[PDB]
């Protein structure tokens, strides 16, 4: 019953679980914060990025002038951005049997583990999760592909170079395990081994275990999983929004009567207020378009931008700003809005009741019959002859290192008239502006997070209280920013547990009570033999048919208990025909003698001892006589 | 040096889950030793072998197997691993570590006899665990360690064990035994034909392969390949799609079959259901199967012909491209009576550049026996030209090969295709119009063999032949015209 | 014990109602309308189960297969006056599409009879409120042991077969599945789950359908010949149904041939199809889950809009109007308007129900009130039901312990039974209208077990001592909340009556002239020789160990012709001790 922890980032987790015989590896998150350590990838070269001073160590021995280059007191390594994979060498991942996927945010690491290990098993996920995961995979591989960069940087990974590097480059874990991006073939192959599961589909694995999802509400298609036998249940929650959102609401019913409630995937910033925070979004967006000038929004193709669009649409009807247009620039844009439109039964119950009426669930359709939202695959085409200053532009990857976001982060990043609106968590705000400083572009950190914070985490834990709690130390230890306050933590009173990156934890509950099935002939060939009130007993003897990890019982030793009374023994011997039987007493037992069959029997406390002659019928008669004056176990 | 320093640091730190796991991970991730001293470091691995916390021991022996993968050590590491397996047999994790080390050592370099593949196999067979601890992986151990070219009984009685995972690994061991030869027996056919209905996934997708391999071994059961192929066709109708891919592909590995039962696949039913179910996997596997069994069977080919003309509206460019391929491979002594309209209107698409060039490759290798088919093909390809003035060289090649393949069918077309009015003078057409050039290159490629064709031209047509011969010598062939002798 | 009773669709089509009882749970499988005669006998007799009383106490949950009028037909009558405040479990697309379709049939009924007794709109909305929507492959617990489970079938949009689990007993109702894949619908898939009873449809079982391309090439060449003669192809087909497959088929033909014909579409449910297939692609085939980003395949650039005044147009005219059975009236307005004409063409879409015009023309007669037949007909069969090959596929893949054939007619009933008994050897039965088919199912009892018992069991079992009775043991305890089987010594330590170590001893009295040490050696040799495969050893102090049996040479007795040998054993080898005493009574060799 072993939890192997392979990911150190709190909300992009990977956890192998050796249960009965299964090796269920929950979630495959690809840590993209490592990509923040590099230079961006512009589709057309800028004079600013090309002409930057190369940093030199004070020793001067290494040829790291061409390796890493500095900008405004911050240095970055100049190559293709690397990706922080989990340990594929802690355990042999070909022995991983079934991979479970919670959401599309923890699916980006799937091609690495599924085509560079030997994993011959199957991966299970909900079909919204696989569709938006496919579109995000194509997004990432297209943006990393467009203008190729060769990994010419290698010497910064050795130990003495990296401890002689300055900050933030010291803050990097296992740079040797970082691997370049993945290609078309393992995109196609990684989405072939996947299978389509439904929300709380009672699905069995290998005849041994049961897995099932639940609604999470973190995103469209997000799932919280349960691995259970009939007598134990370990549940894995990764991302939930019990705050009012668009997808199907969180389930609180299959979480209870469980022992482990692993708290993967909480909020990035506990100190937030999403309704007022998107109010702040509408406020500064309105201010910037009112002064006259575009706004830049780094965004994923899916997720929270959908919610943003809704309120932004509404805010037009409150602002009288129908003149400014809305642009969505992404190579998966039309398919993203399509899959937003279609995956509708997985939304809320009242949103399902909106699907009852023939109306589009997501209101960006109403944005496109009003000619407000314009989606384009790329700048290479229809965007050139339709662009309108000022605008609201939604761009590529929010890490600010690859996509079309780098082009609009240049060009327009020269005047204080414009602003860029960072809205998505798990990417550091000041670190994203680090290659772009010095800079006059207005910046507002306005992050919208839907994941539950520590107050409702406490409510969840006091609602469906487990036997054990598993979480990283970032939930136990006070956060590095607001370390001065104790309040926003995990607040439970069992001893909670803490896992770091690449750690082994034994779950302290032992399997002891398993399950067996009986065919009815044996069930009818059993008798109850009630001896002590309330507590029945029965003798069972069979053979056990073994098949498909669900054991049966088919037809093809019970022992004795209870001290025998000597007086009743000699009385029933006298009444059965035996005669001239003499009894003498000792300190603790009795010696009884039958002259027939030359029999001497001694009785003591929890002890009987018969001694007979060469007889058979009297011997077995004494056997059935003494075994019927007691209780069988 | 470095290995000794790392061992000293690990012994000095001696933290249970902290120092050991991090030190082993750093040793693996940093660099390879690439020296014989790593074998001495294996002795250092023997130093930490006698310790608690078996996860650290599993990681250490995984590092030992990784070091064995570098071919630094040889028989000493094998003896040490055998001693560790015979001594440190403690639960599934250490069993996994020991068997992974044994698997690495067996395929490290030698793969030879004299206690290099026989003693290790005997130790693996003598150490079968009680529940999944080594079972699947000791079966693949005894797989990759072939004893002698004579041991199949232990695999044979393990076709009906408990775990389906162990069934799959026994299957993979049977695969790797066949890939080394070993002269497989006949009872494997019986154990395989009772293995189709395992009532669970991931075994049938390989049970079909076992049926294929023991069927193409030799066809002697009562007739053997017909019953096996009928079982495969029954497995085509399975609900799961991976087993359908495996069944279609592994029947596409077959090459011999009875003829009559092969026509029985389409009437009274495998290919009538084997196409229209799933994505390009099942369809491409089934049509590569019909490629090979139209190549092997000179008969039957009208049936695969009209079972390919229906599947033009599959809305997949890959399916269209590989469908053009799957009928261009089988275009030998096959004509198109009525099924030529769809295959010439299939060109009508917005760009389809690879599809279009594949279609031009198809049109130049096809055979047809009608005249109106030639008329419709020419007018449709000229409409293609007038809609896309981009690929005139490709159509010049395919029209050249179409004229060269069959000259006879286009003799009545020449009085109709070009202006040859009996009494009115035929005006000289535009020479630089690159559409009259295509019908000329058809005409003069079809004029090489038939003698009754020089009398049907006009004077401007001979001067056009003169310029086409002198300009495009790789398109029009040399003729015996009196104008150009 | 499981009981099943067809309140319709046994030897019939229409009014498809099944009541199943499993372990005291009453589940309603499907409810539709007879699609036929105008009397009171198109709605099922509800008094058969309750007469004058409530149905909530008897029936637990309500299951609907799909939105056909013989399967989503008689919903308002359960909900309002016969009354059912309980759940109506049915899928999302079927819940989207039944209300407008039964509203359309309300329009037909009030246009036909002018009757206010059929139903109203407030009450059908009341029926629609208390409906629980069911997803794709998905469990729903009804109260506390009754699981319901919905699997994709492919008959119409949102067409699913259902599965019901009570404890460990399962019943599978398959409404109108099609194993043959459709163009915008897929195939049927049920995981083999040892089902007890399979309620299967057998509409098409006399005939084996060919490939699909035979169906559309025949239909398309006949349509092409009809429009070549100037005939006007009027398809009497119903709503969504096979309507949009024939739409996309005709659209493909008219766009690849570029021939001009003013095709139209029926009123009422006109754009409802357009917004209903564009919100339920995940229930459709995998071709259009991937090929929908380009344009709307479900929006048609060649179809147009019909109304009452376009029926008199000459020229080519390929329009279809509801229903498929020719019983609504607007299609009957078209048919009666177009009765005396040889140049045009009507058709039938699929199967037909008794008493309607569709079956009446299927027989092949003339008069209809009389409307003499001047049209031409051809049995085109796009109506998506599985053939006998589909019966083979679904039954052999599910491999049930019993089947039940509904939704069909008698000749193929007997044919399909006799086929199923001759090949798969399963108890195939005839259901009819009203009788109760009873299957005594095998009960199942799950108990627990200790980890150590199975640990030593697998340790002994994987050792080469199999294929013989190993005779496992243990004891079973009643708490009436769980039924527990526990190993023996653990039962000793939990009931607290202690380990009762047993010493059964007996003196073998041997009457022979051999010495007592030689007698003990003879006993050891005899027990080693007779007891094959027994651990028979001789102790250094003159004793013999046979497993857990100890034989000692005791002191001599007062009889010189009698020698005493103590034999001691425990109860775990009681049979071994009895056999040893029997053999030593039989006598040592001398
Ligand atoms: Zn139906
Ligand atoms: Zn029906």
């Amino acid at each position: 019953m072993k939890l192997y922890c392979l990911s150190g980032h709190p909300t992009l987790p990977c956890n192998v679980l050796k249960f009965k015989s299964t090796t269920i590896m929950l979630d495959c998150g690809l840590d993209m914060t490592s990509t923040l350590n590099f230079l961006p990838l512009p589709l057309v070269q800028s004079p600013r990025l090309s002409n930057l001073p190369g940093w030199s160590l004070k020793d001067g021995n290494a040829f790291l002038d061409k390796e890493l280059k500095e900008c405004s007191g911050h240095v970055f390594v100049d190559s293709v951005p690397e990706f922080c994979l989990p340990e594929t060498e802690l355990i042999d991942l070909s022995t991983v049997d079934v991979i479970l996927i919670s959401n599309y945010h923890c699916m980006m690491a799937l091609p690495y583990i599924t085509e560079h290990t030997g994993f011959t098993g199957t991966v299970y996920a909900t079909e919204p999760t696989v569709q938006i995961g496919r579109l995000l995979m194509e997004e990432l591989v297209n943006f990393i592909e467009r203008v190729p960069k060769a990994q010419s940087a290698s010497l910064w990974k050795n130990k003495d170079i990296q401890r002689l590097l300055p900050s933030p480059l010291k803050d990097a874990v296992e740079v040797s395990t970082w691997r370049r991006c993945y290609t078309m073939q393992e995109v196609n192959s990684a989405l072939s081994k996947i299978q389509l599961v439904g929300y709380s589909q009672k699905i069995e694995l290998f005849g041994a275990v049961q897995v099932t999802p639940l609604s999470s509400g973190y995103a469209l298609g997000s799932s919280n999983w349960i691995i259970q036998s009939h007598y134990e249940k370990v549940s894995y929650v990764s991302g939930s929004s019990l705050l009012t959102t668009h997808p199907q609401p969180m389930d609180q019913a299959s979480l209870k009567n469980s022992d482990v409630l692993v708290l993967t995937g909480l909020t990035q910033i506990p100190t937030a207020n999403p309704d007022g925070m998107v109010g702040e979004f509408c406020s500064n967006l309105a201010l910037t378009v009112r002064n006259g000038g575009n706004v830049l929004v780094p965004c994923y193709p899916s997720g929270v931008i959908y919610d943003l669009l809704e309120c932004l649409y509404q805010y037009i009807d409150s602002a009288g700003l129908s003149s400014v247009p809305l642009y969505f620039i992404s190579p998966v844009a039309n398919s993203s809005l399509e899959f937003s439109q279609i995956f509708a039964e997985w939304l809320c119950h009242n949103k399902q009741s909106k699907v009852y009426l023939p109306e589009p669930p997501f209101p960006h359709a109403e944005l496109i019959q009003t000619n407000k939202l314009k989606h384009y695959p790329s700048i290479h085409g229809d965007f050139s002859n339709d662009f309108r200053q000022p605008c609201v532009v939604f761009t590529g990857h929010p890490s600010l290192r690859f996509g079309d976001v780098v082009h609009f982060m240049e060009l327009w990043g020269k005047s204080s008239l414009n602003t860029v609106i960072f809205t998505e968590p798990d990417f550091s705000y000041l670190e994203a502006l680090a290659p772009y400083q010095p800079l006059a572009m207005k910046c507002i950190y306005c992050p919208i997070d839907t994941r539950l914070n520590f107050i409702q985490v406490s409510k969840l834990l006091k609602e469906v209280q487990p036997l054990h709690v598993v979480c990283p130390e970032q939930y136990t230890q006070p956060p590095p920013a607001q370390s001065h306050r104790m309040d926003l933590m995990i607040d439970c009173q069992p001893p909670a547990m803490s896992y770091r990156r690449a750690e082994v934890l034994a779950l302290p509950f032992k399997r002891r009570y398993e399950k067996i099935e009986i065919m009815p002939e044996l069930a009818d060939s059993l008798v109850p033999m009630e001896i002590k009130p309330g507590i029945s007993l029965a003798t069972v003897s069979a053979v056990l048919h073994t098949k498909d990890n669900k054991h049966l019982l088919q037809p093809p030793k019970p022992l004795l208990s209870g001290s025998i009374p000597v007086e009743q023994f000699v009385q029933t011997l006298e009444k059965h025909g035996f005669s001239d039987i003499k009894v003498e007493d000792t300190a603790k037992g009795h010696i009884v003698l039958l002259q027939e069959a030359e029999t001497l029997i001694q009785i003591e406390e929890d002890s009987t001892h018969i001694i007979c002659d060469n007889d058979e019928m009297l011997r077995v008669r004494l056997r059935d006589l003494v075994l019927k004056f007691l209780q069988k176990f | 040096p470095s290995k000794s320093a790392a061992l000293h640091i690990d012994l000095c730190k001696a933290t249970s889950p902290a120092d050991a796991l991090q030190y082993l991970l750093q040793f693996a991730r940093k660099p390879v030793e690439a020296e014989s001293v790593e074998g001495v470091v294996r002795i250092l691995l023997e130093h930490y072998y006698k310790e608690n916390d078996p996860s650290v021991r599993l990681k250490i022996a995984s590092l030992l197997g990784l070091l064995s993968k570098t071919a630094g050590f040889s028989p000493d590491c094998i003896m040490d691993d055998a001693i560790n397996i015979l001594q440190n047999e403690k639960s599934h994790q250490v069993l996994a570590q020991l068997l992974d080390t044994l698997l690495a050592i067996g395929t490290k370099l030698p793969e030879n006899q004299a206690i290099q593949m026989r003693l290790v196999d005997v130790a693996c067979k003598h150490l079968t665990d009680t529940s999944h601890g080594v079972r699947n992986k000791c079966l693949q151990l005894l797989g990759n360690l072939g004893s002698l070219e004579k041991v199949q009984k232990i695999i044979g009685d393990y076709f009906s064990d408990q775990d389906p995972r162990v069934r799959t690994a026994a299957i993979k061991a049977m695969l790797q035994l066949h890939e080394r030869g070993l002269k497989l027996h006949q009872t494997i056919y019986n154990q395989a034909c009772k293995l189709l209905s395992d009532d669970y996934e991931q075994v049938r997708s390989a049970a079909v392969q076992l049926i294929w391999v023991v069927s193409q071994l030799y066809p002697e059961s009562i007739r053997l390949v017909d019953d096996a192929f009928g079982k495969i066709c029954h497995m085509v109708s399975d609900g799961s799609w991976v087993v359908r891919v495996q069944a279609a592909k592994l029947l596409g590995s077959m090459e011999q079959v009875s003829s009559h039962f092969l026509e029985q696949t389409l009437d009274k039913g495998a290919f009538v259901h084997g196409l229209e179910d799933e994505m390009y996997e099942v369809r491409i596997a089934a049509v590569e199967a019909l490629c090979m069994l139209a190549q092997s069977s000179p008969s039957f080919a009208e049936k695969c012909l009209d079972f390919l003309v229906d599947m033009f509206n599959d809305e997949i460019e890959e399916v269209r491209l590989q469908s053009i391929h799957t009928m261009r491979k089988i275009s030998n002594n096959i004509t198109l009576r009525e099924d030529q309209l769809d295959t010439v209107l299939a060109v009508l698409e917005d760009s389809s550049r690879d599809i279009r060039e594949a279609l031009h490759e198809l049109l130049c290798c096809t055979n047809v026996s009608t005249k109106e088919g030639i008329h419709l093909a020419l007018v449709e390809l000229l409409k293609n030209l007038t809609k896309y003035p981009t690929d005139r060289d490709s159509i010049w090649k395919c029209l050249k090969f179409l004229g060269s393949r069959h000259p006879t069918l286009v003799l009545p077309l020449v009085p109709e295709l070009l202006s040859t009015h009996p009494f009115f003078d035929t005006a000289e057409p535009d020479m630089d119009d690159p559409a009259y050039i295509a019908v000329l290159v058809l005409i003069f490629n079809a004029a090489k063999t038939c003698p009754t064709m020089p009398a049907l031209f006009s004077d401007h047509t001979f001067r056009h032949y003169a310029y086409l011969r002198d300009s495009l010598s790789h398109l029009v062939p040399a003729l015996r015209l009196p104008g150009r002798k | 014990e499981i009981r099943v009773t067809p309140l319709g669709a046994g030897q019939d089509v229409g009014r498809s109602c099944i009541l199943v009882s499993i372990a005291g749970k009453n589940v309603m499988l499907d409810c539709g309308m007879h699609m036929g005669f105008n009397d009171d006998r198109r709605f099922p007799d509800f008094s058969y189960i309750t007469q004058n009383g409530r149905l909530t106490d008897f029936l637990d949950c309500v299951i609907i297969s799909h939105f056909h009028l013989d399967h989503c037909g008689a919903l308002p009558y359960f909900s309002e006056m016969v009354g059912y405040d309980g759940p109506i479990y049915m899928t999302h697309p079927t819940q989207a599409i039944c209300p407008i379709l039964l509203e359309d049939y309300r329009k037909i009924a009030v246009d036909k009879k002018g009757e206010a007794n059929f139903f109203t709109s407030q009450m059908i909305k009341d029926c629609m409120k208390k409906v629980v929507a069911v997803h794709l492959h998905q469990t729903v617990q009804v109260d506390d042991e009754l699981e319901i489970k919905a699997y994709y079938a492919g008959h119409v949009l949102g067409a699913a077969m259902f599965q019901i689990k009570v404890g460990s007993e399962s019943v599978v109702y398959t409404g109108d599945y099609n194993m043959t894949p459709d163009r915008h619908l897929g195939a049927a898939w049920i995981d083999k789950c040892r089902p007890n009873l399979l309620i299967t449809e057998s509409t098409y079982a006399t005939t084996i359908r060919d490939s699909k391309r035979c169906r559309e090439r025949d239909f398309l060449k006949k349509v092409h010949e009809t429009v070549e003669r100037g005939g006007k192809v009027l398809i009497p087909v119903f709503a969504l149904g096979r309507a949009q497959e024939l739409c996309i088929l005709l659209e493909t033909f008219w766009e690849r041939m570029n021939l001009k014909v003013p095709i139209y579409f029926s009123t009422g449910l006109t754009e409802k199809a357009n917004h209903y297939y564009k919100l339920f692609i995940p229930w459709t085939n995998q071709k259009i889950r991937k090929t929908f980003v380009q344009r709307n395949m479900f929006e048609f650039k060649h179809i147009k809009a019909f109304d009452r005044a376009f029926a008199d147009n000459p020229g080519p005219m390929v329009v279809f109007a509801t229903p498929g059975m020719l019983h609504a009236g607007q299609s009957l307005q078209i048919f009666r308007k177009w009765a005396g004409n040889e140049k045009n063409m009507v058709i039938m879409p699929g199967y037909c129900v008794q008493g309607t015009v569709g079956h009446k023309i299927l027989s092949g007669q003339r008069k209809l009130e009389v409307l003499e037949v001047k049209m031409q007909v051809e049995y085109m069969s796009f109506s998506a039901h599985a053939d006998a090959k589909g019966i083979m596929q679904l039954v052999g893949q599910a491999e049930p312990e019993s089947v039940l054939l509904v939704h069909g007619e008698a000749k193929k009933m007997e044919f399909l039974k006799q086929k199923i008994e001759q090949e798969l050897r399963v108890n195939c039965y005839m259901p009819a209208n009203g009788e109760t088919v009873t299957l005594p199912t095998s009960p199942s009892i799950p108990v627990g077990i200790s980890l150590g018992l199975l640990k030593r069991e697998m340790a002994q079992g994987l050792l080469p001592e199999a294929k013989k009775p190993r005779l496992l043991h243990g004891t079973l305890i009643m708490k009436d909340s769980n039924f527990r089987l526990v190993s023996s010594e653990q039962a000793l330590k939990e009931l607290g009556l202690a380990e009762h170590q047993l010493r059964f001893t007996c003196r073998v009295h041997l009457h022979d002239t051999r010495k007592e040490q030689e007698t003990a050696l003879r006993v050891y040799s005899h027990l080693k020789s007779v007891l094959k495969d027994h651990c028979v050893q001789h102790l250094p102090d003159g004793s013999v160990t046979v497993e857990s049996v100890l034989l000692q040479a005791a002191a001599p007795s007062e009889d010189p012709g009698t020698k005493v040998l103590l034999v001691s054993w425990t109860y775990q080898d009681e049979e071994l001790g009895s056999f040893l005493t029997s053999l030593l009574k039989k006598g040592l060799p001398q």
